[PDB]
């Protein structure tokens, strides 16, 4: 059974610089391979077959050479919308064989992210329980840092942090902290804040709001 | 024959059709059903034969 | 004009069976052939197995059989029986076209994708919860509000604003499994808080396994 291998997993490089991608396979497969791209939430793209051959519509930055068990698929100009998981495919043997992905990141100017505090509403009250969600929104780099300070006291270990999958226009991302607390927790304190450290940020912003205000 | 289909993966080959002078090796294909020209001094065609003859 | 479409895709009982369907339309399978490929989630790419216009099947050994690969040509769809479903077999399932050519198998046409999900857990509908934006006295840049979605199994969720609408500032953040159990996410979407005073925006929460629909208006 062939096994397919790429390099590197991930990378990341700005628009309009060549990028390359590494697919080697454990045994000789002659011209038998293609390329593909998927990105999120949608069905894998064909963009090269037989090693060299660009399919219709494909846009001709992409571009595919190699042969027996080395091959290299080359985006010759970066574009935003390149942001992908890219995949090589081997029709030489069954199993047809996929490799593990590439990852293609885009990178951009620094972006500082702009940030919300959401209260939980009364309706959610009434179950028992109460989600206080802090929102980062359009920023890059991704690494941010975000703590919560429940009437100026630091907590651990009650949020849950999720990231959106990069813009293909502006290549920006978003995050969201959703804080988890019992309905008997939330109604014993005032403050609670959001506090965002950031590279974008010359100094750490600060969204917060009281209770059982408007 | 005529001339060689290029690059024809060895997964795509249902299996060999070696005609009487009309070497002269078709493979019928599995994805479309068609009835293709095999280079015959091909290195995997070489190898399918043997199988085949015991050898 | 060629289009595929999966359907069948929900959730299965660890040793249970499900099957599933591609409707196939713009061409014809006497013609064409059609795979199976099945992707884990957050994970690689899985050639399932083939089906040929002749047409036999050829299956990926590595599968145990447990699958199984059918056509109905009167109706120009494609089958993939699956049976004693592990929780590995939890994946999004994709058929594609194979385009057909001499080269070998290349799959140029592909579906929307149906997920299968093998758990032993309940079904359970989301909790649909407002994001009131309050401003709340700074009105110029824009303002931000959605919807959270919370306590639900299992994937996948539908979230829309507006009918559809709204096709622009809207990020509906990938659900993160709770200690519960459930999975919850949130879709926020960023507006000029100038209105706000006259639009009014709505969520369009979907959970075709649990066969709830919720509408929720989100207001200051």
């Amino acid at each position: 059974d062939i096994q397919m291998t790429q390099s590197p997993s991930s990378l990341s490089a700005s628009v309009g610089d060549r990028v390359t991608i590494t697919c080697r396979a454990s045994e000789s497969i002659s011209y038998s391979l293609s390329w593909y791209q998927q990105k999120p939430g949608k069905a894998p793209k064909l963009l090269i077959y037989n090693a060299v051959k660009l399919e219709s519509g494909v846009p001709s930055r992409f571009s595919g050479s190699g042969s027996g068990t080395d091959f290299t698929l080359t985006i010759s100009s970066l574009q935003p919308e390149d942001f992908a998981t890219y995949y090589c495919k081997q029709y030489w043997n069954t199993p047809f064989t996929f490799g593990q992905g590439t990852k293609v990141e885009i990178k951009r100017t620094v972006a500082a992210p702009s940030v919300f505090i959401f209260p939980p509403s009364d309706e959610q009250l009434k179950s028992g329980t109460a989600s206080v969600v802090c929102l980062l929104n359009n920023f890059y780099p991704r690494e941010a840092k975000v703590q919560w300070k429940v009437d100026n006291a630091l907590q651990s270990g009650n949020s849950q942090e999720s990231v959106t999958e990069q813009d293909s226009k502006d290549s920006t991302y978003s995050l969201s902290s959703t804080l988890t607390l019992s309905k008997a927790d939330y109604e014993k304190h005032k403050v609670y804040a959001c506090e965002v450290t950031h590279q974008g940020l010359s100094s750490p912003v600060t969204k917060s709001f009281n209770r059982g205000e408007c | 024959c005529r001339f060689f289909e290029s690059h024809v993966a060895r997964a795509n080959v249902k299996h060999l059709k070696i005609l009487n002078t009309p070497l002269q090796i078709v493979a019928r294909l599995k994805n479309n059903n068609r009835q293709v020209c095999i280079d015959p001094k091909l290195k995997w065609i070489q190898e399918y034969l043997e199988k085949a003859l015991n050898k | 004009e060629v289009q595929l479409v999966e359907s069948g895709g929900g959730l299965v009982q660890p040793g249970g069976s499900l099957r599933l369907s591609c409707a196939a339309s713009g061409f014809s399978l006497t013609v064409y052939s059609v795979h199976w490929v099945r992707q884990a989630p957050g994970k690689g790419l899985e050639w399932v197995g083939a089906l040929w216009g002749s047409g036999g099947t050829e299956y990926n050994s590595n599968l145990k059989s447990r699958f199984t690969i059918s056509r109905d040509t009167s109706k120009n769809t494609v089958y993939l029986q699956m049976n004693s479903l592990r929780a590995e077999d939890t994946a999004v399932y994709y058929c594609a076209r194979d385009q057909g050519l001499n080269y070998g198998s290349l799959f140029d046409y592909w579906g929307q994708g149906t997920l299968v999900t093998v758990s032993s857990a309940s079904t359970k509908g989301p909790s649909v919860f407002p994001l009131a934006p309050s401003s709340k006295s700074t009105s110029g840049g824009t303002a931000a509000l959605g919807c959270l979605v919370k306590d639900y199994f299992p994937e996948p969720v539908t979230v829309s604003w507006n009918s559809g609408a709204l096709t622009s500032g809207v990020h509906t953040f990938p659900a993160v499994l709770q200690s519960s159990g459930l999975y919850s996410l949130s879709s926020v979407v960023t507006v000029p808080s100038s209105s706000l005073g006259t639009q009014t925006y709505i969520c369009n929460v979907n959970h075709k396994p649990s066969n709830t629909k919720v509408d929720k208006k989100v207001e200051p």
